[PDB]
């Protein structure tokens, strides 16, 4: 909110950030370390969304730099198909059965009708969900606000747009809603959301500017498909989130300047809504007592594994998402014997890790 | 003697109390009975100190539940039951008749009133409630009182946590 | 003890409340401890995020209030006629005290409230209810010496506890009916001794302490979720579910040793007919445990494929794996235990 | 009114036996009937509620009487009080069960369930053992039950001596 | 021989509860004569 | 009998208290109303027994302290009832 | 500071606690003074108290003037 | 009185709750009886304390005397309603108020 | 007592007679459909008075029940000061009033004493 | 406070000179009553089984 010019200098944290990447924050940690002491005017969450290929990433980086905000790059399937040691899981796909073959954005743009599309869309929701929670931990433990490109709240638009084009089936949409309902309610909605309304014709021109191989060659980015996204952002997402978060709309800040945009944000006031307790605007982040602050911090810092275990919703009547038992055995063999997947990250000796005899530590909010 | 008539009334008010439906009808019935039970208890005791306390304690509970009755069950109905009025009035006079023709030396409770005590009982010539309430604040039973204190204070922490004041008022939405 | 400093207090005051009851040398003192225990559990049990949880906070309150109320009623009546905390020869006035205590613990004839309040509890709440809340009630029943009333509850407990459980799919509701059966074994073990009961209770709590964590750590609430649950090594998932067999009291595992010592003493006391009805009815209890193992013993399943990864808490899992290890290999340590001789 | 079934030999005191068995027939009938009218059937009106009490209790009285009569009749007719008598008795009550449930098979099979039940009861009476005997061993402590005490308050002096009294 | 005797011995203890091993419930009268002490202490203090 | 001439009346009153605590009334408050009715009768008997002792009536305070807390706690749970269901009617709760 | 803020915001709790603190102090003087006089043995006794000349209590009779 | 199994220090808290040892007509009667319970233990005490329990119960519960009293009153009324007494001489001379 | 009850009844009879005189001594006129209508500043009323009246001091309302039941335990103090052990009486009493104050100040600082907002 | 205590003790001291007097009177009449009751009991219930 207070840019570097307003403060005249870099952000001055109220107190030292808690090392949330390395130390857990359970109940007994909360007794000695309090949460509210670190919150500033800039302790907020910003979602910089827009249509496809609207230069959100460039705008976010510049924006997050002015407001001294942490910038979180948009999720991609490389986070699933590239392990920590850097090995590419996709190289293993010749071995795997066809149903378990790797699927990415490239594939979606090239064979959008494949049954793995329903899988692919749920993964994006799951990835955004985990990343979104990671931002909250950074906010609550460091007090520095975060800038996100696309929140999990906005992800159902792509699933809905894909459904209208007929790529998905009725079942896949039914499954997606149950996951979203089962999980979405546990997040804190963003303080501010910024939208970059590029008209439909413009984005179609803009996509060809990137000159990405598969996108230009693809057929998915049709007028109908791209039009569906526009109708979904404005009619369903933006109309809903504005009840909680401040909403700014620009034709394209990616093509425009950000210094004007930062000066637009700082004009927006975030305290007028604080007066009424039950006011919907920014309701989620209204904690009366210090206990409520710590509870939210504990939930995301210490109970994220619970948050990521709600995605277990059993639905087998849908045939697309089900993975056959015979494939699962084969897939388990190949997947978990790949270099670096034998053990948890940081223990695979064959990948060069050393000292395992005297090593006993595991990461926090780490897998396995 | 009035002890038997107190027996009749407490019975009578209890019969109707089983048949009340309206919460305030229940409350009025209960309030009337709290008077009688308070009166009756002091008959069979060396003092009425506890009737005063009991009366005072319950009246606190009487007000509070009206506040919630008037917020939750405000719109409800009464129905005069001619079966009930006759039945209670029928037995009430019937019971009152017995108390006049009762061997009411036999019906009196054996618990020793202050006057029922002997004249030699040296411990009965002190203040009205000195000894009885004494060891509430002497070793070792005093710790029980102390235990209540935490129990009451710990209770005071329970209500605020169950209540969650900050999330709004109470309305019968 | 999961969210705030306040939850830490309520847990401790629960311990104090239970201790006051089982250390009290009179009925009235015992009754006070129950009241202390009552309000220590409700705030732990009530959470407004769930429409179901507040309903659970109700059914428990109305039941427990009635139980303590009737319990105090009889205790006053008991020493109005005997003038002692103890009755020389047991009679109806002592039966009434027993009836309240059984309802306080949800034994068979008055168990109805107990499963019907398990819909809206977190797993950690169910453990406190299933294990700890049954200490104070059952421990006072050791004082009363009525046979037929206690005997009737056992026979109905194992029956109702088993047959009811076949029809459930909610694990929280299933465990309730499972717990009612193990409750039946306690009361049977309680008419013969307590040291068996103290031993048997400790093992019962141990197994339930384990199964609760596995559901609690992976937030499973329905049978279908077990099949959809993802685990890296199907060998690992296969072994975790081998705790249910111990909860079924199969001899190769630790969970039979408790059942075993309860038979070596019931038989020693000539209660042969009881054991027939009990042990036979335990099979039905053993049945729906296997229905859970359908998701583990077969070990290649059709599972949803939008998960490749297990996200689990370390410390709970760290303590859960240790507890599970003994739950499968704990038998050879019977040599060490010297509390049965 | 309080008659015990085995107060006399098997072929004796018919009126004494019928009262004894009908006692348990009524008690079990009412006990189950209370659950039936509140928890399962839930009839409405003061009259039909009695039908559930009669329906669940009535035939259950017929069973007990049938067993006593058939068991008593068999005891005299055959000339010996042996296990087959109680087996013969059980099939009678089973027959009444079918008439109650309008089911030919239910009565037949339930007779066998009841038939073997009676046989074992006679086994107990004739061999001299009990179904729910009073516990001979009742343990009220561990080994150190009189030693393990943790209380802090000093116990003031004693007032009784184990030593032989002085005079 | 030892487990048919030891079993027999336990039955006699349970039949009459006349030993402080397993079948004996310690009935403590300590607290009451603490109360009697406290009453005596308070008897002296009475007066002004 | 002694118990009939002296202790019958409070016991008969007590059971009538329970039969209020179980009867079908729409509002949850009907349970709370009958709750402290029973407590009032429990006090009455307990006060009979405590007076058979010459000086032990002080324990009446101990009982009253727990009486209010169960009523006070009983009232708090009702408040939490309202702010999840919106109303306290028994028929509004899931039958399980 | 702290003292100033309260003394400006809630002066009664400061003054009230000032006298409350007075209670604990002069309660600590009186209680210690009570056992500095052996006040358990009170010269005037409720009821008719009579001792035998040989009873241990008969030695502890507090001997006063009026 | 009951015997807690636990007998941790908490029992000290609630042990002296209700007693007869504070200025009671039955203080000595109970001390003997309950002492005998301590000497013989609880279960065996119930079989050796026949006199002490009965005396103590007839000192507090007083059923044995109240249940004499009604026999006298009822037998006084039965005589009159049978005509064996008269209205003029129904009761005996009352005691003096300054007595008992 | 028994004296007080008699005068309690006698007063109640007397006060009862007062309106029973007023009900007759009162001028009598035909009651109108509007005369008996409620008073709400001369305009017909929108809302029955028996609608749910929202509450904001509910939390204090419960705390009131508690704080009274500790008044049951302070009142006996005076009566048993001449008769009790001074250490036990002194110590316990203080840690009774400190507990109360600490409870009060704790909630006051937590803001529970403030009304719903 | 001194003067109130002064007066109270004087009132209490007057009891201790009167209290022995009454106890002497009550005993000599308490006993006399017991004989009458032991005699009324005999006459009342001559014919009881
Ligand atoms: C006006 C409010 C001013 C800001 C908050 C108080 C600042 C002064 C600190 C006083 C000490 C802490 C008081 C407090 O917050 O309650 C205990 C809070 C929680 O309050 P609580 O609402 O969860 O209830 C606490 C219940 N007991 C007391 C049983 C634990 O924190 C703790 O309990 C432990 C940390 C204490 C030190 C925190 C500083
Ligand atoms: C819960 C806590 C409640 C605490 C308040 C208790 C008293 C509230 C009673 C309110 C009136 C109840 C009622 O409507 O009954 C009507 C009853 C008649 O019942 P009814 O059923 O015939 O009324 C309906 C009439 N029809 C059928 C025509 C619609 O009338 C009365 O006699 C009530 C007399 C109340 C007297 C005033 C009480 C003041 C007490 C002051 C303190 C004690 C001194
Ligand atoms: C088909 C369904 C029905 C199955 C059979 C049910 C009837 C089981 C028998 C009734 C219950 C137990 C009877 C019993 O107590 O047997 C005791 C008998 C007498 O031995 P004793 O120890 O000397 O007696 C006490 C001193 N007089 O001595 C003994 O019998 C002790 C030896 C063990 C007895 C175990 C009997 C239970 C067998 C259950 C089988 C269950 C069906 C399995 C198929
Ligand atoms: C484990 C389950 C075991 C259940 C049954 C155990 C009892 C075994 C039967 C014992 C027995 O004695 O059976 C034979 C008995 C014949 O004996 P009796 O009645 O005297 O008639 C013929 C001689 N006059 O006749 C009977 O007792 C009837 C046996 C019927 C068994 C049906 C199964
Ligand atoms: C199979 C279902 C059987 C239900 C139980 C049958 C039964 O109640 O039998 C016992 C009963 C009483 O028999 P009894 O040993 O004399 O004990 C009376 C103590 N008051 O009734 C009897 O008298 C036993 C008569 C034989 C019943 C055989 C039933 C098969
Ligand atoms: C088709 C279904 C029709 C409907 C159901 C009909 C049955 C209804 C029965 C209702 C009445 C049940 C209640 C009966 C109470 C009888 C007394 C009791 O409580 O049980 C004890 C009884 C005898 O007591 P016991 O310990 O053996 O000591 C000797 C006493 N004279 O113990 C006994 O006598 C036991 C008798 C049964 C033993 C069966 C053992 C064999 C089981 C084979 C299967
Ligand atoms: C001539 C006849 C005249 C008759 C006059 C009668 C008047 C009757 C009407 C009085 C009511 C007036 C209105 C009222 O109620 O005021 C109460 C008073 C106002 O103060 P308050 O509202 O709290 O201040 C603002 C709070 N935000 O509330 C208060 O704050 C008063 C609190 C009083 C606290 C007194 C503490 C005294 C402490 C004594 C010791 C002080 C010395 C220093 C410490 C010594 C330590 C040893
Ligand atoms: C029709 C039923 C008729 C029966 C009468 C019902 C009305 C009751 C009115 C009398 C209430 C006052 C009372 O009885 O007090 C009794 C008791 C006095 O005890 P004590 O301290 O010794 O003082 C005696 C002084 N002579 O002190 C107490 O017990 C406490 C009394 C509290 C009284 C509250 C006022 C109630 C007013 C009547 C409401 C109706
Ligand atoms: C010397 C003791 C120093 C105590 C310092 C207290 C200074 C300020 C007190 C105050 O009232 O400031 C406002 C503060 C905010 O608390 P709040 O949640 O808004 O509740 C209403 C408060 N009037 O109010 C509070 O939080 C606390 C108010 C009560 C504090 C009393 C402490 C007395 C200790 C002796
Ligand atoms: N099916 C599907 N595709 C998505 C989703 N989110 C992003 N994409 C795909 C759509 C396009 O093929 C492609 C567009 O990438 P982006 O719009 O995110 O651009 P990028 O973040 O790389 O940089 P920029 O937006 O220009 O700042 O990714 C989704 O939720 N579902």
């Amino acid at each position: 909110i207070s840019g570097k010019t307003m403060r005249g200098g870099p952000r001055v944290p109220k107190a030292a950030p808690y090392p949330y990447k390395t130390k857990k924050y359970s109940v007994f940690n909360a007794i000695f370390d309090k949460t509210s002491k670190r919150f500033d005017e800039n302790s907020k969450v910003i979602c910089v969304e827009g249509p496809i290929a609207a230069g959100k990433s460039k705008f976010a980086k510049e924006l997050a730099e002015e407001l001294d905000m942490e910038y979180y790059p948009a999720v991609d399937l490389d986070l699933i198909y590239i392990n920590s040691y850097g090995y590419d899981m996709r190289k293993l796909d010749p071995q795997l059965p066809p149903s378990c073959r790797s699927y990415d954005v490239r594939n979606f743009c090239l064979d959008p009708s494949h049954d793995l599309a329903a899988q692919f869309q749920i993964r994006m929701y799951m990835l955004r969900y985990s990343q979104y929670i990671d931002a909250l931990q950074h906010v609550l433990s460091t007090g520095q606000g975060v800038v996100l490109e696309r929140s999990p709240y906005s992800d159902f638009v792509f699933m809905e747009a894909m459904f209208r084009q007929g790529y998905l089936s009725r079942g896949a949409r039914s499954v997606y809603n149950e996951l979203r309902q089962n999980t979405i309610g546990e997040l804190l909605k963003p303080h501010l959301v910024i939208y970059l309304d590029l008209p439909v014709d413009a984005v179609k021109k803009q996509i060809k500017a990137r000159n990405v191989d598969y996108e230009v060659q693809s057929k998915v980015f049709s007028d109908a498909y791209l039009s569906d996204l526009e109708q979904l952002y404005k009619q369903q997402y933006l109309k809903d989130i504005s009840t909680h978060a401040e909403l700014l709309i620009y034709d394209w800040t990616a093509g425009g300047e950000t210094e004007v945009v930062v000066e637009d944000i700082e004009r927006i006031d975030f305290n007028q809504f604080e007066a009424d307790i039950h006011n919907k605007k920014m309701l989620d982040w209204r904690f009366p007592l210090e206990a409520e602050w710590c509870e939210a911090r504990i939930k995301y810092c210490h109970e994220k594994p619970d948050l990521m275990n709600y995605f277990n919703v059993p639905r087998f009547d849908v045939p697309e998402l089900v993975r056959s038992a015979d494939d699962g055995k084969v897939w388990r063999d190949v997947w978990f014997n790949a270099p670096g997947m034998k053990y948890r990250p940081g223990y695979n000796a064959d990948m060069g890790d050393e000292g395992l005899l005297t090593k006993t530590k595991i990461g926090i909010n780490q897998g396995i | 003697m009035i002890q038997l008539m107190l027996y009749s009334l407490i019975i009578t008010t209890s019969i109707i109390f089983l048949n009340m439906i309206h919460p305030l009808a229940l409350g009025l019935t209960l309030l009337i009975q709290t008077i009688f039970v308070c009166l009756l208890t002091g008959l069979m005791t060396k003092s009425f100190w506890y009737s005063y306390i009991l009366f005072l304690i319950f009246l606190g509970g009487m007000l509070v539940l009206f506040i919630y009755v008037t917020s939750l069950a405000s719109n409800e109905m009464f129905n005069l039951s001619m079966k009930l009025t006759l039945f209670s009035s029928l037995i009430l006079i019937f019971m009152l008749i017995l108390s006049f023709i009762m061997d009411k030396t036999s019906s009196s409770l054996f618990l020793m009133n202050n006057d029922m005590q002997s004249i030699i009982n040296m411990n009965s010539y002190f203040m009205e409630n000195s000894l009885s309430l004494n060891k509430l604040y002497n070793f070792p039973t005093n710790f029980i009182t102390i235990l209540l204190m935490n129990y009451l204070l710990i209770t005071l922490i329970v209500i605020v946590k169950i209540t969650k004041l900050f999330k709004g008022p109470i309305r019968m939405m | 003890m999961f969210n705030n400093s306040s939850k830490i207090l309520f847990i401790t005051i629960m311990i104090i409340g239970t201790l006051i009851t089982v250390t009290s040398n009179s009925w009235l003192g015992a009754w006070m401890g129950l009241e202390i225990n009552l309000l220590s559990f409700i705030p732990l049990l009530s959470d407004n995020n769930n429409l179901m949880s507040t309903e659970a906070s109700l059914k428990y309150f109305l039941t427990q209030v009635l139980a303590s109320t009737v319990l105090l009623f009889s205790s006053i009546l008991l020493m109005l006629k005997n003038n002692m905390n103890n009755e020389i020869n047991e009679s109806f006035t002592s039966m009434i005290i027993m009836s309240a205590l059984l309802l306080k613990s949800g034994a068979a004839p008055f168990h109805f409230w107990f499963p019907n309040m398990m819909e809206g509890l977190t797993w950690m709440n169910a453990l406190m209810l299933m294990t700890w809340q049954k200490i104070a009630p059952l421990m006072l029943i050791s004082y009363l010496n009525i046979k037929y009333l206690l005997l009737i509850s056992v026979i109905l407990s194992v029956i109702i506890g088993a047959i009811g459980g076949l029809n459930q799919t909610s694990l929280r509701k299933l465990m309730a009916f499972s717990s009612i059966n193990h409750l039946g074994w306690m009361l049977s073990s309680l008419m013969i001794s307590e040291s068996i009961w103290l031993i048997y209770f400790f093992f019962y709590s141990f197994l339930s302490f384990v199964l609760t964590f596995m559901f609690n750590i992976f937030k499973l609430f329905h049978l279908n979720q077990l099949f959809s649950w993802f685990v890296n090594s199907k060998i690992l998932k296969f072994t975790l579910f081998m705790n249910f067999l111990s909860l079924g009291g199969l001899p190769p595992f630790l969970g039979f040793l408790p059942k075993w010592l309860v038979i070596q003493q019931l038989t020693l006391c000539n209660q042969y007919f009881m054991l027939t009805l009990m042990m036979m009815s335990t099979l039905i209890t053993l049945f729906f445990y296997l229905r859970i193992c359908y998701s583990a013993f077969m070990m290649n399943y059709f599972e949803n494929n939008w998960i490749m990864k297990m996200n689990m808490n370390s410390i709970n899992y760290n303590m859960y794996m240790i507890m599970t290890f003994f739950s499968i290999f704990g038998l050879f340590l019977i040599s060490l235990f010297y509390f049965m001789f | 009114l309080r008659s015990k079934y085995y107060d006399h030999p098997d072929g004796e005191d018919a009126f004494g036996k019928i009262v004894a068995t009908n006692k348990y027939a009524v008690s079990a009938g009412v006990a189950w009937s209370m659950f039936d009218v509140l928890t399962l059937s839930k009839p409405q009106g003061y009259l039909p509620t009695l039908g559930r009490f009669a329906y669940n209790t009535g035939p259950l009285m017929g069973m007990a009487t049938a067993f006593t009569l058939t068991t008593l009749v068999a005891t005299n007719a055959r000339g010996k009080d042996d296990k087959i008598n109680y087996l013969i008795g059980g099939f009678a009550a089973g027959g009444v069960f079918g008439a109650w449930k309008h089911n030919h098979v239910a009565g037949l099979c339930a007779g066998l369930f009841l038939g073997i039940a009676g046989v074992i009861k006679k086994m107990s009476i004739e061999q001299g053992w009990e179904f729910f005997p009073n516990t001979p061993i009742k343990q009220y402590g561990g080994l150190n039950i009189a030693g393990n005490d943790w209380t802090i308050m000093a116990d003031p002096p004693k007032n009784w001596t184990t030593e032989k009294p002085k005079e | 021989q030892i487990r048919l005797l030891e079993d027999e011995v336990r039955r006699k203890m349970s039949e009459r509860n006349d030993y402080q091993a397993y079948y004996y419930r310690p009935s403590v009268a300590k607290y009451h004569r603490i109360s009697k002490e406290a009453a005596d202490e308070l008897e002296a203090l009475r007066g002004d | 009998m002694i118990m009939i001439l002296y202790w019958s009346l409070p016991m008969i009153l007590f059971i009538l208290g329970l039969f209020c605590f179980v009867s079908n009334r729409k509002h949850l408050l009907s349970m709370l109303l009958s709750l402290e009715f029973i407590v009032l009768m429990l006090f009455f008997m307990l006060f009979i027994y405590l007076n058979m002792l010459n000086y032990e009536s002080y324990f009446s305070m101990m009982f009253l302290t727990f009486s209010v807390c169960e009523g006070a706690l009983g009232l708090s749970i009702l408040v939490s009832m309202i702010r999840t269901h919106g109303n306290d009617y028994f028929q509004s709760f899931s039958i399980m | 500071s702290l003292l100033k803020r309260a003394w400006n915001e809630i002066p009664d709790i400061v003054g009230g606690s000032a006298l409350a603190l007075a209670g604990i102090v002069m309660a600590t003087i009186g209680v210690a003074n009570y056992y500095a006089k052996d006040g358990d043995n009170r010269r005037y006794k409720l009821g008719y108290v009579v001792y035998r000349h040989d009873d241990p209590r008969a030695l502890k009779v507090r001997n006063d003037e009026d | 009185s009951l015997t807690p199994f636990l007998r941790l220090p908490l029992t000290d808290l609630t042990g002296c709750l209700i007693n007869h040892q504070t200025y009671d007509k039955c203080g000595k009667f109970e001390m003997k009886m309950m002492e005998c319970f301590e000497a013989y233990g609880l279960e065996r005490g119930k079989r050796e304390c026949a006199d002490l329990i009965s005396d103590f119960q007839e000192c507090v519960g007083m059923q044995k005397q109240l249940m004499r009293f009604h026999a006298m009153r009822n037998e006084r009324y039965k005589q009159w309603l049978k005509g064996e007494r008269k209205g003029q001489e129904f009761f005996a001379d009352p005691p003096r108020v300054d007595a008992y | 007592m028994f004296s007080i009850i008699f005068i309690a009844l006698l007063i109640l009879l007397i006060t009862t007679i007062v309106m029973f005189l007023a009900s007759i001594l009162s001028k009598k006129a035909l009651i109108d459909r509007e005369k008996s209508s409620p008073f709400e500043c001369g305009f017909d009323p929108k809302s029955s008075s028996r609608l749910p009246f929202s509450l904001r001091f509910f939390l204090i309302t419960i705390i009131f029940l508690i704080f009274d039941v500790e008044i049951a335990l302070i009142l006996p103090m005076i009566i048993i000061m001449k008769y009790s052990n001074i250490m036990i009486w002194t110590i316990t009493s203080i840690i009774f009033i400190l507990i109360l104050l600490i409870g009060l100040y704790h909630e006051w600082n937590q803001g529970m004493l403030n009304w719903s907002n | 406070a001194k003067k109130v205590k002064r007066d109270e003790i004087e009132m209490r001291s007057a009891q201790n000179v009167i209290f022995p007097i009454l106890v002497a009177e009550r005993d000599r009449e308490f006993l006399r009553q017991l004989r009458r009751n032991r005699d009324e009991e005999a006459e009342l219930m001559k014919n009881v089984p």
